[PDB]
């Protein structure tokens, strides 16, 4: 069976651990530790195919990572995280896809956006504001709820329809 | 009074003070977040070995597991907290503890590069062959990532 190696990237705080443990779990966590950097893993079936999710949640940024170097070189889909309710989360998204694109070495690699915390009523960051980033980059735009599980699903199988492409 | 909330952010920060007032007005020292990090997993996970000390000298839970099923030396061993693992094990960690997938610290040492974490972790009994649900052994992580000095470690 297929193992896609997923990276689940983005500023501190904006659900990363929370949608990993909602997809493997089938949970919600309110405080998950900041700075613990696991790889968690999961069998699936995407469209028929039995497949494993090798899934890296990044934290800790703010200090250096032997294993999360060797996950972004060979890293195959990234979920690129913002808070639809953190407006500098969003302007992060653009240094995550730089990134990217200069440790993979290439201008096309698969990538999904992803607006999560849609579960809440105040919403600092517009549905067109990221729809327009994620149409100027040519990826997936997903609004996610690791708390309601809305889109969950969807984001990470989104990503590995775009590996498959 | 919530002192265990008060004792958890203690160990945390890195407080040794702080830890040894709580803990003196009766604050348990297995408290737990609503995932099952106690004291000792969070001052584990970010180095702080005076706590860990006092922590395990005051009877907090060695072996206790978070929601994943890690234990403090898993996390140790995610850091590469060295002297830190050392301690857990001269207090009584289980070396083969496996996770909700079946790692042991072994696995995610192994996985991280930490290689000294890994020539202690074997020679206090950890298991080379043990394998996580998905087959995966320390052998395979080598191999997996190209490692070279993690595989010549598992045989000569
Ligand atoms: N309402 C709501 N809260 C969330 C959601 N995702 C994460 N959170 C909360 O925001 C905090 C940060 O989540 P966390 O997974 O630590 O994000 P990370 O720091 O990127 O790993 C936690 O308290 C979560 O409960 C969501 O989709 N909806
Ligand atoms: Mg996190």
């Amino acid at each position: 069976m297929t193992e896609y190696k997923l990276v689940v990237v983005g500023a501190v705080g904006v659900g990363k651990s929370a949608l990993t443990i909602q997809l493997i779990q089938n949970h919600f966590v309110d405080e998950y530790d900041p700075t613990i950097e696991d790889s968690y893993r999961k069998q699936v079936v995407i469209d028929g195919e039995t497949c494993l999710l090798d899934i890296l949640d990044t934290a800790g940024q703010e200090e250096y990572s032997a294993m999360r170097d060797q996950y972004m070189r060979t890293g195959e889909g990234f979920l690129c995280v913002f808070a639809i309710n953190n407006t500098k989360s969003f302007e992060d998204i653009h240094h995550y896809r730089e990134q990217i694109k200069r440790v993979k070495d290439s201008e096309d690699v698969p990538m999904v956006l992803v607006g999560n915390k849609c579960d809440l009523p105040s919403r600092t960051v517009d549905t067109k504001q990221a729809q327009d980033l994620a149409r100027s980059y040519g990826i997936p735009f997903i609004e996610t709820s690791a708390k309601t599980r809305q889109g969950v699903d969807d984001a990470f199988y989104t990503l590995v329809r775009e590996i498959r492409k | 009074m919530d002192l265990g909330k008060k004792l958890l952010e203690a160990a945390r920060a890195g407080q040794d003070d702080e830890v040894r007032i709580l803990m003196a007005n009766g604050a348990d020292v297995n408290a737990h977040d609503t995932f099952g990090f106690t004291p000792l997993h969070l001052a584990a996970l970010y180095g702080h070995l005076e706590i860990v000390e006092v922590l395990l000298k005051n009877g907090a839970d060695v072996n206790a597991d978070d929601s994943y099923g890690r234990t403090p030396l898993h996390l140790a061993a995610m850091r590469g907290h060295l002297e830190i693992v050392e301690v857990l094990l001269k207090y009584g960690a289980d070396v083969n503890a496996a996770d909700e997938e079946g790692r042991t610290p072994l696995h995610l040492a192994a996985k991280r590069g930490h290689l000294e974490i890994v020539e202690v972790l074997l020679k206090n009994g950890a298991d080379v062959n043990a394998q996580d649900k998905f087959g995966k052994t320390a052998f395979d992580i080598s191999i997996d990532n190209g490692n070279e000095d993690l595989a010549e470690i598992l045989q000569k």
